[PDB]
């Protein structure tokens, strides 16, 4: 949480952290089971615990709708996936671009079509590469 | 606009009046004359002087900056000659520039501003202007025949007819020895639109009852413009012209999603059309679609945010589709879908009852072909 | 039995004079060609009042 004054911590003795400033007027603050629940159920791989823990006190941009897109093999990743980039991200992480070409879709824009036409050569299966290459406009390639 | 702003300046640092001649330079306007004029625009003593990426055309009077700016440029001789003539109109005015006097001044030299350049474009002004203001082988004998045209359509949900037009003409090719003489025999017209031009070596005949036509023709091929309605016309669909496709739109709100059912009818079943193609637009929250169709390939396509259907070649079909939308906002207008058809008759009903050839015997007619295109074909 | 969507096709209508209503559970879909209307049917009977 943030205070509305520059202050120095007093110590952390018990839940609380108190504070006290150069003039030396208090603050205090319990130790919340905001964002700390939220990370410490993601760690144990639970999604279903964290999408409880998922409050506006603790949501911001990437620590929940975001920075769950950041698996190599997707876990974190097939749980935060709103964004058409999140999405676009996840399917080259798995090699499986079925995904890809939607979010690339929903990401508008060819560029996307034609990078995961190309893994889509890489997972082996050439009919889901000509629909990309094809809307790209790579009919020569 | 190509000239944003008409200006005079004091580099005391502020605009001191100045002309936005549609909302676009209110405060900005002080800001560029207050910077750029202090420094004689950045110039040298040149005239053309560019900063920040804003042309300043200019002029020093005083510890006042008369200026022009632009950020685009129609030609040379141009931006100065509004400067210049607003030079003349200045000193009548303010008697040269001055910072109090040009304030006080302000309803004069903006009236001159809009006066001068509007919206952006540089007109011209002078002092009296100003005053109104602040007061042989003949056994190869042949002939075939060519008509080709375009029908337009705008219709309703309804089948409002809306505005059509058909545009065409029909093209002669002949291979006759001698020079024969032709008698040309079509369909009586009526046009809402208008347009007809006939060939030179056309000649109009008047009979108690049908029309008739008559000519030499030309060897080879060339454009008939006939008289009657001409080989050469634009003539309204309106004006009873077939619309080889009537589409019926029905749409329905499936709730969450919408489902959208193509109805499109042809003329004679005995004749068929060739690349149709049926544009059925879709809102922008798309998802995605499931789309039916009996005969055809049908894809949706987002970005153009259309469903296309084409058909190689159809005696008549239809096709149905359902769609899956997120709902933002509230719900949309239908945007018009269009075809894109070929035809195997005209639908200006053009029709060629009888051509005969004079001069000799029985030329062979070969042939008659009919070409139909879709033009814009529109319907909602 | 269960919950069937039923799509009703009708002849198209016009009115010198005015009125219509239509049931809820009443959905309008539009379709470039034809008019089309779907509900999910209450069971028994009921006015259908369709789009």
């Amino acid at each position: 949480r943030t205070l509305d004054l520059p202050i120095y911590v007093t110590r952390v003795k018990g839940n609380n952290v108190y504070c006290l400033d150069r003039e030396c007027r208090p603050r205090v603050l319990t130790i919340d089971p905001t964002e700390f629940k939220f990370k410490l159920a993601l760690i144990n791989r639970k999604y279903d615990e964290v999408l409880h823990m998922v409050r506006n006190a603790k949501l911001v941009g990437q620590s929940i709708i975001a920075y769950l897109q950041k698996k190599g093999y997707p876990e974190v990743a097939l749980h935060f996936v709103k964004d058409e980039k999140t999405r676009f991200s996840l399917a080259l992480e798995c090699g499986n671009i079925e995904i890809a070409l939607e979010a690339a879709k929903a990401l508008d824009d060819k560029n996307c079509w034609e990078k995961l036409g190309e893994v889509a050569l890489l997972q082996g299966n050439h009919q889901i590469v000509e629909m990309c290459y094809q809307r790209t406009k790579n009919f020569d390639k | 606009m190509v000239l944003l702003a008409a200006a005079v300046c004091t580099k005391a640092g502020k605009a001191i009046v100045s002309r936005q001649f549609v909302e676009m330079t209110r405060t900005r306007i002080e800001g560029l004359l207050a910077a750029f004029p202090k420094l004689m625009n950045t110039g040298k003593q040149h005239t053309f002087v560019e900063t920040e990426s804003v042309r300043y055309v200019y002029q020093p009077m005083e510890k006042l900056y008369m200026v022009l700016i632009t950020t685009k440029n129609s030609n040379i001789l141009e931006d100065l000659e509004t400067l210049r003539l607003f030079s003349r109109v200045i000193p009548e005015y303010c008697r040269a520039l001055e910072e109090n006097e040009i304030s006080e001044h302000c309803f004069d030299l903006i009236f001159a501003f809009d006066e001068i350049v509007a919206l952006g474009y540089r007109e011209n002004v002078n002092l009296a202007q100003i005053r109104t203001f602040t007061e042989p082988p003949i056994n190869m004998e042949s002939v075939h025949m060519k008509i080709e045209e375009k029908i337009t359509l705008t219709c309703g949900r309804d089948g409002g007819l809306q505005n059509m037009e058909l545009h065409g003409m029909i093209m002669l090719r002949i291979s006759d020895d001698k020079f024969g003489r032709i008698r040309l025999h079509v369909e009586n017209e009526d046009k809402k639109g208008v347009q007809l031009q006939t060939h030179p070596n056309v000649d109009k005949k008047l009979f108690t009852a049908e029309s008739l036509i008559g000519l030499k023709n030309p060897e080879k091929s060339f454009p008939v413009n006939s008289d009657v309605g001409v080989l050469k016309w634009r003539l309204q669909t309106t004006e009873e012209s077939f619309i080889p496709l009537t589409i019926n739109c029905w749409p329905s709100e499936s709730g969450n999603g919408c489902d959208v059912n193509i109805e499109y009818e042809l003329q004679e079943d005995n004749l068929e059309l060739n690349d149709v193609v049926i544009t059925i637009p879709l809102p922008s929250g798309v998802g995605a679609p499931v789309i039916g169709e009996i005969d055809g390939e049908y894809r949706h396509d987002s970005r153009r945010n259309t469903l296309e259907w084409c058909l190689p070649v159809i005696d008549a079909k239809n096709k149905s589709g359902s769609l899956e939308f997120s709902i933002p906002g509230q719900p949309n207008d239908f945007f018009p879908v269009q075809v894109s058809f070929i035809s195997k008759k005209n639908y200006c009903n053009i029709q060629v009852t009888k051509v005969t050839q004079v001069d000799g015997n029985s030329p062979v007619r070969f042939s008659t072909e009919t070409t139909f295109l879709v033009d814009k074909y529109e319907i909602l």
